[PDB]
RNA sequence: AAACAUCUCAGUAUCGGGAGGAACAGAAAACGCAAUGUGAUGUCGUUAGUAACCGCGAGUGAACGCGAUACAGCCCAAACC
RNA sequence: ACUCGUACGGUCACUGAAUCCUGCCCAGUGCAGGUAUCUGAACACCUCGUACAAGAGGACGAAGGACCUGUCAACGGCGGG
RNA sequence: GCUUUACUGCAGGCUGUCGCUGAGGACUCUCACUCCGGGAGGAGGACACCGAUAGCCGGGCA
């Protein structure tokens, strides 16, 4: 039958009734008042975050992770700039709040390594995300299959490089087919048009 | 009072010194920062890529 | 000028000559759907838009005439050629 | 064109700060915990840099030595008492209801707590006009009806240094020395004296302002000088 | 663009953050020579200045496919313990 | 920032000591106030249409404007017959 | 460089609408959110703030 998980996923997917927006209310109270990098203890989705790589080990770390809601805080253009690139209110920028928080979280924890990430809630003035993190240094991840790719070299800071999932998905490298000319196997190789 | 030979004889307040991080006669003693290897405000060595042609 | 409203001329469609009721070409709408009316949307953003920015031009001392030529047996109309006229009045 | 003067106090560069680290301290009313108990005497009688205006120095019994905003009439040795239960003597700050109607009142609370806000310069003096378990309307110097909240304290009396006004300063030079001891940049250029690039003002072949004088609320700041919003102008009529 | 606002220069110059000896991508919710067909991803040659875009002006400009190089395939989550 | 500030204030402008005075014009322009009716976008609401969508139409209608008032120590004006 | 009732824009101000956002064309309330308070609590209250959109103005700026 149904796994105790698939409640919290299920649950998750109209986070706007029942239960959980009773929660939520009550929470992001308590969230409002809390930093922008809080460590805490346990994955409010549990699901998605074993889902995601999640394991209840020595190395991996949870973490909320809050970022003001809006557009492009561009300043205006001090120089001669013609009618086209005359903006700051409208335009915004190419990389998404998810992906905002991953850094500002890598940051904080600089051994730490990103796993993923996932969404956690939002009001009218922020957005709330989780963030996986693993200890590539500690010897339960370094010997454990499922999480030992994490430890090579060349995954040290991956999330600022665009590794993670959140990452390829900003890229616009979802489907392997139509559309991904642009943007396979990087965009700096492709011009950065996509 | 011209701005020229004039004023040239007020001069005599020490501004850049020896900087200790990059050796250069660079460093602002009333700002404690370099203008060449800007010791002082970045961790890291202060470098552009104008200091060349663009293709170089 | 005066114009009568039928009168015998020749039809390209049934091949001979009948009568033609003259009627002013009234202007049909625009649906929005069309290729100008979808890169109006696409091509504009901020500051200048290049063509999308024009305003309409301007008029001439006197248009031509825009008509339809109906005729009446078979039901069909033909466009012809127009000439400089102020005012266009039909008889009857 | 240039940012205008208006626009460069807004930086809060040194030319136009106030010279706080020279000022005295905030004048703010005494925080009891409760019961009126709090009494003092007036030490001595200064002058507050910050306001032009005079400033009574008092000791509490509990040990509090601070500056008070000196009413007038009060002298060194006399007693001011803060609280519900305060007699209603000059200078005793209390809770506008307990004040009777028709009293003159002076550094009213915009807000219990807050310290007071109105009736605070050379003077002046605000005016209880009624009373109610929800309302208190006072008479600010403005001749505003303000609406206040009957728990916000008040002192009674009117504030002292009154006549400041009246006499002129009669040089320049007197003006300068009001000026340095203010966050104010002084003197002051007419904006129809400046360059066409320095103000909306400027340039011209005469001295005169090319544009009306009113001008609209929405304006944007750069051109939002003159006379703002004006519901008129003049005196005729 | 023989002016110039879209467009062009150009995602160029410059700036911010970061990895390695190489990076990135990568084992199809793919292709759609439509098929009884191909079978991870780079890159080279070609397709092709073709399709597509554009005050339809100046100009911008791919893919599938083929021919080659090098080839390689895997692991969680959950069900059930 | 103003502000350790609170209308006997601080902001914004014009005129530029004292003395004698500072006329008439609100039409236009500007600012401010009101406004039956008129104009006035988008969402939602209605009909139409599309098995969905594009799109046609209806109702309601904010600020703004029309319209009226105020105002020149507000821009400015103070003639011809 | 400067100007404006030159062309096209942009900040910015005003305004409707969307979300934040809850309880019973006008109204009550408190729980979000705001502010004051050292606190207890006080004041405001689904408004304000902020994100999006729409119309008006818009040489302050390009
Ligand atoms: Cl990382
Ligand atoms: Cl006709
Ligand atoms: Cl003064
Ligand atoms: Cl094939
Ligand atoms: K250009
Ligand atoms: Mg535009
Ligand atoms: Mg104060
Ligand atoms: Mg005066
Ligand atoms: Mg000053
Ligand atoms: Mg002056
Ligand atoms: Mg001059
Ligand atoms: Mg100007
Ligand atoms: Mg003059
Ligand atoms: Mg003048
Ligand atoms: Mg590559
Ligand atoms: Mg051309
Ligand atoms: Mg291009
Ligand atoms: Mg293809
Ligand atoms: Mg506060
Ligand atoms: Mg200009
Ligand atoms: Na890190
Ligand atoms: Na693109
Ligand atoms: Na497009
Ligand atoms: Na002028
Ligand atoms: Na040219
Ligand atoms: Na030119
Ligand atoms: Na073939
Ligand atoms: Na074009
Ligand atoms: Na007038
Ligand atoms: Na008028
Ligand atoms: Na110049």
């Amino acid at each position: 039958a149904r796994s105790a998980y698939s409640y919290i996923r299920d649950a998750w997917e109209n986070p706007g009734d029942g239960q959980l927006a009773e929660l939520q209310w009550q929470r992001q109270q308590e969230w409002r008042n809390e930093g922008a990098v809080e460590r805490i203890e346990r994955p409010t989705r549990l699901d998605k975050a074993r889902s995601q790589g999640y394991k209840a080990k020595q190395g991996v770390i949870v973490a909320r992770v809050s970022v003001r809601k809006g557009s492009a805080r561009k300043r205006r253009h001090k120089a001669g700039r013609r009618s086209k690139r005359q903006g700051v209110t409208r335009i915004t920028r190419r990389k998404d709040i998810q992906r905002v928080a991953e850094e500002r979280a890598s940051r904080t924890f600089p051994n730490l390594r990103v796993l993923n990430s996932y969404s956690v809630g939002q009001d009218g003035r922020q957005k709330w995300h989780e963030v996986i993190l693993i200890d590539p240094n500690h010897p339960a991840i370094q010997n454990d299959d499922d999480l030992s790719w994490i430890c090579a070299d060349d995954q040290a800071d991956r999330v600022f490089r665009g590794l993670t999932g959140a990452g390829r998905r900003n890229r616009g490298l979802s489907g392997k087919g139509k559309g991904s000319e642009k943007t396979r196997p990087s965009l700096r190789s492709n011009g950065g048009k996509a | 009072t011209g701005a020229g030979t004039p004023s040239q004889g007020k001069k005599n307040t020490t501004t850049h010194t020896k900087c200790r991080r990059c050796g250069e006669k660079s460093y602002h003693t009333k700002k404690k920062v370099c203008s060449s290897c800007g010791f002082g405000k970045s961790a890291k060595r202060r470098d552009y890529e104008w200091q060349s042609k663009a293709g170089e | 000028m005066q114009m009568p409203r039928r009168f015998n001329t020749y039809c390209p469609h049934c091949n001979e000559h009948q009568e033609h009721e003259v009627e002013k070409v009234r202007s049909g709408r625009q649906t929005g759907m069309k290729w100008i009316d979808r890169q109006r949307e696409r091509n504009s953003g901020i500051g200048n838009d290049g063509k999308f920015s024009k305003v309409p031009g301007g008029d001439k001392p006197t248009k031509k005439t825009d008509l339809k030529y109906r005729c009446g047996e078979c039901g069909k109309a033909h466009l012809r050629e127009g000439w400089r006229a102020g005012r266009l009045e039909f008889q009857e | 064109g240039r940012r205008i003067q208006g626009q460069r106090r807004g930086r809060g560069t040194s030319t136009f700060r106030a010279p706080s680290h020279r000022y005295k301290a905030d004048l703010e009313h005494r925080k009891v915990e409760d019961g009126d108990v709090i009494a003092g005497t007036v030490v001595d009688i200064e002058h507050d840099p910050a306001r032009s205006a005079p400033v009574a120095a008092v000791e509490f019994e509990d040990g509090d030595r601070r500056l008070i905003l000196a009413p007038e009439g009060v002298g060194v040795g006399d007693e001011l008492q803060v609280g519900v239960s305060a007699e209603i003597a000059p200078g005793n700050t209390l809770p506008l209801a307990e004040i009777p109607e028709g009293v003159p009142v002076c550094n009213v609370e915009s807000s219990p707590g807050d310290g007071g806000k109105f009736a605070r310069a050379s003077g002046v003096n605000a005016q209880l006009l009624t009373h109610d378990r929800n309302v208190a309307v006072v008479k600010l110097p403005s001749g505003e009806m303000k609406r206040l909240d009957p728990q916000c304290r008040a002192t009674i009396g009117v504030v002292a240094g009154g006549g400041r006004t009246d006499k002129p300063f009669v040089k320049a030079g007197n003006k300068h020395h009001k000026m340095k001891a203010r966050g104010t940049k002084w003197p002051n250029v007419r904006g129809v004296a400046m360059n066409a690039v320095d103000h909306p003002f400027g340039g011209g072949g005469r001295q005169h302002p090319g544009k009306p004088k009113s001008i609209s609320r929405n304006a944007p700041p750069g051109r939002k000088v003159g006379d703002i919003a004006s519901k008129r102008t003049g005196r005729g009529g």
